[PDB]
């Protein structure tokens, strides 16, 4: 006769909603007694099967700029390293006035000597020390031409707080789990443009690898696109918004450096100790990035060929930062727990016009493209509540077999009659390579009660 | 099936599917975090318990209520509403009159037990 | 100049941002959070109330 309303309990009906997030880590991840600095005591393990089961006709819209997980997984890694640098070394009675010579016979000119005096285990006691202090961790304090007084830079703002001398920032893969209630939906189509629908929605509990690399400018190991480059930007208006170059065929780049002597340790009380730059044995080189050649010229003919739909009749060019100090114009990572920042000079040097170039040619593989750069110890990062660092050093020489996975640009402002616009490289929030590796996945709230009409009369 | 199997099924066949989505509806730095989340789940599938049993439906999956449907809420035929329809939309053009439809399974609810306490002890 | 009853003086010396140099400073503290610290008849050593 007439429609009868009854309830439904266990009803497939979703909304969005922002709930805090699990871990997941790899069982060799556990063995370590190293403790690493996340996936040891804290995160959860995981199942080795992650379950994934595709839906049927569902359309679901996604917005990859407004989302949750990037926040929460920034506050996350943001509150968890700030929790393991509380029990190691302060470099609190590292203040005094420094005096600063040369590198002994045939200066290296990037290090100074700096011999100062230190408290020992005994609180009376005092001794003169010595170290190779890196140049832009060196202030020259100053009331006139004065060319052998100098200090240490975070003396003067905020902390001197040394990292612990076991732990290490290998960036091993974690997996975002959802919590109970909720479900992770994940777009599994290749012409994803970053930002509306997609109609191969897939429901997930555990996200995949993910590695929180430490990275501005350019993106280092991370996960491939399918099946072209792809383009990720919220409005492709203004010049102030970053856009996400995602790339195919990955590039080799290594980096490399002269050798050291040793961690030259220094006490300064009981327990306290740090370990400074030693001497240098041997010739002293320059730290450099080789990236191959042809792979790059090609690639970036390819990122061309695939920017040129989104702009019919204008030429690119790419030209260096657009200025600034030295943590942002330069491409800045870590390998084997020492840091790495890096002019990208004689990488964005060139144009394209529209017109391919092939380049086949075998014997041509062995020029490459050779970035020269300094090391930094002191490490200011997440441009603000950094909790500043000293990264001890290594002993021998060091290797960066990497891989590259995508890149970050800036279009510049033009002028009128501006047909020929450029792309400037830049980094600036950290945001951005966690929100490039979660493009795929969205939380999700499932409610189970529903109504729905039907006949049904409940008997008396 | 297990997450969703009929999430954008046949709403006729989407009846067969609701206890596998309804089995599962529970299972320092992070010593604060988990225990919130965890007691909020616990405290979200209690409310959907307490909100089952507040009109007489508790245990039971698909639960029949004698309050009537007015034509003013869907005004749609039966057969093509669960023969072509998902639940997703369903959702999307009802959830605004979710409140009144509650008030009115309350409301029978409560003229159902006071008939029935009326039954019992006139008897 | 004046007077400026209930209120002293009562400049220090104070550690900048290295170790070894230091520099003196000045303020106004109240009469109240000032005790006379004395092994004598000296009338101007003065310390603060809540390091004792
Ligand atoms: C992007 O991806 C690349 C490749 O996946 C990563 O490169 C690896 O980086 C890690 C560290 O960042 C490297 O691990 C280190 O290797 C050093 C040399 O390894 C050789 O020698 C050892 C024996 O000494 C062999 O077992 C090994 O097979 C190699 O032949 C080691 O000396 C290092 O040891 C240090 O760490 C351990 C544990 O923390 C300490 O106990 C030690 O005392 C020492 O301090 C370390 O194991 C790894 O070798 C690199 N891969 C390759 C192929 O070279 C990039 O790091 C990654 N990220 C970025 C940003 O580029
Ligand atoms: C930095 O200066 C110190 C002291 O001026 C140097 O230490 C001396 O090194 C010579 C070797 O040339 C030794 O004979 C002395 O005994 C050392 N004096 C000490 C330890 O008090 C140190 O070599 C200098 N650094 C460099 C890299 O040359
Ligand atoms: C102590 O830190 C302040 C910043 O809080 C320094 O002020 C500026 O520092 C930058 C970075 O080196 C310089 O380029 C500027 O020239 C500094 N001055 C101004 C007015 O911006 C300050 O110089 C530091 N102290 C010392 C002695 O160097
Ligand atoms: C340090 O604090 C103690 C309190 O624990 C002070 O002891 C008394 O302080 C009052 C307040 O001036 C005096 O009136 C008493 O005479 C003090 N002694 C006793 C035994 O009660 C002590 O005086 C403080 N130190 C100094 C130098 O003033
Ligand atoms: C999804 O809906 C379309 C619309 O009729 C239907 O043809 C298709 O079979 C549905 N998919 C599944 C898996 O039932
Ligand atoms: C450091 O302490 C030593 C004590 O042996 C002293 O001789 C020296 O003058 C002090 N200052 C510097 C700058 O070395
Ligand atoms: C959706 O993604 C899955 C992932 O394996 C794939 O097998 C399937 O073919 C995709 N759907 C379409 C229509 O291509
Ligand atoms: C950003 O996008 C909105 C709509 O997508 C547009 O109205 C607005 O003009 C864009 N911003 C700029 C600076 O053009
Ligand atoms: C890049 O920026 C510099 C800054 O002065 C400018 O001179 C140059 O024309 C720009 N373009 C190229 C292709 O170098
Ligand atoms: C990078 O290299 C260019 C040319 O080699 C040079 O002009 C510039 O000063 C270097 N440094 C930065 C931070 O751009
Ligand atoms: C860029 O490439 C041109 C062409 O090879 C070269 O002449 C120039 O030195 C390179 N570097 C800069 C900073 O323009
Ligand atoms: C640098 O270290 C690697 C191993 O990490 C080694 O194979 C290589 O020979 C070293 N470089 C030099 C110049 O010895
Ligand atoms: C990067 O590329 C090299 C060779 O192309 C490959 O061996 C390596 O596994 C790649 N990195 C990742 C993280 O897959
Ligand atoms: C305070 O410290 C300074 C250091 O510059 C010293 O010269 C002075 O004698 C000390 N004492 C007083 C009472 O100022």
């Amino acid at each position: 006769e007439n429609l009868w309303v009854t309830v439904y309990y266990g009803v497939p009906v979703w909304k969005e909603a922002k709930t805090t997030l699990f871990c997941a880590s790899d069982a060799r991840a556990y063995e370590k007694e190293v403790h690493n600095v996340w996936a040891t005591h804290a995160c959860v393990p995981t199942d080795p099967s992650p379950q994934e089961l595709v839906l049927g006709n569902v359309t679901e819209n996604f917005n990859m700029w407004k989302n949750d997980m990037v926040d929460q997984m920034h506050e996350d890694i943001i509150s968890l390293w700030d929790q393991s640098l509380k029990p190691c070394v302060k470099l609190t009675p590292l203040c005094v006035t420094l005096i600063c010579s040369d590198a002994g016979s045939g200066g290296v000119e990037e290090m100074k000597n700096c011999s100062f005096n230190t408290t020992t285990e005994i609180r009376d006691k005092e001794k003169k020390e010595y170290a190779l202090f890196y140049k832009p961790d060196i202030v020259p304090l100053s009331e006139t031409n004065n060319t052998s007084e100098y200090r240490l830079i975070n003396c003067n703002t905020s902390a001197c707080t040394q990292a612990c001398p076991k732990v290490t920032f290998e960036p091993i893969p974690i997996h975002y789990c959802a919590p109970a209630g909720y479900a992770i939906l994940k777009c599994n189509d290749e012409t994803f443009n970053g930002t509306g629908p997609c109609s191969n929605v897939s429901t997930v509990q555990c996200t995949h690898g993910i590695r929180p690399v430490v990275s501005t400018q350019l993106l280092l190991n991370g996960s491939l696109a399918e099946k072209e480059i792809v383009i990720r930007s919220e409005n492709l208006t203004n010049n102030a918004k970053i856009i996400i170059v995602h790339l195919h065929t990955p590039v080799e780049i290594v980096c490399t450096r002269p050798n050291n002597n040793t961690r030259k340790s220094v006490r300064i009380g009981p327990g306290q100790t740090f370990y400074a730059t030693g001497d240098i044995i041997g010739d002293i080189k320059q730290a450099h990035c080789n990236i191959s050649e042809e792979k790059w010229n090609d690639t970036l003919q390819k990122v061309g060929i695939e920017l040129q739909k989104h702009f019919p009749n204008k030429t690119i060019k790419y030209n260096q930062s657009a200025g600034g100090d030295m943590e942002i114009t330069t491409h800045s990572f870590n390998c084997g727990g020492e840091f790495f920042y890096c002019n990208t000079s004689n990488l964005f040097n060139g144009t394209y016009n529209g017109t391919y170039i092939s380049t086949n040619s075998s014997a041509n593989s062995t020029s490459t493209i050779t970035l020269q750069c300094r090391i930094k110890q002191i490490i200011n990062m997440w441009q603000g509540v950094g909790r500043c660092m000293y990264a001890p050093p290594i002993a021998g020489n060091i290797t960066c077999r990497s891989n590259i996975t995508g890149l970050l640009l800036t279009r510049d402002g033009g002028t009128n009659s501006n047909e020929t616009e450029t792309f400037r490289p830049a980094g600036g929030d950290m945001r951005d390579n966690w929100r490039s590796e979660l493009y795929k996945y969205k939380v999700v709230k499932i409610e189970p009660l529903g109504v729905a009409p039907t006949r049904c009369k409940r008997r008396v | 099936l297990g997450f969703l199997g009929a999430a954008g099924s046949t709403m006729g066949a989407a009846s067969m599917t609701l206890t596998v989505q309804a089995r599962n509806l529970l299972s320092t730095v992070w010593g604060i975090k988990q225990l919130q989340a965890r007691v909020l789940a616990v405290e979200r599938y209690l409310r959907d318990q307490q909100l089952l049993g507040i009109w007489g439906c508790s245990g039971k999956l698909i639960c029949c209520t004698n309050v009537p449907w007015n034509s003013s809420w869907s005004n749609r035929n039966l057969s093509e509403i669960w023969d072509n329809m998902t639940w997703l939309q369903w959702d999307k053009e009802i959830s605004n009159y979710t409140q009144i439809i509650y008030g009115l399974l309350e409301e029978s609810q409560n003229q159902q037990e006071k008939n029935e306490q009326d039954l019992l002890a006139l008897d």
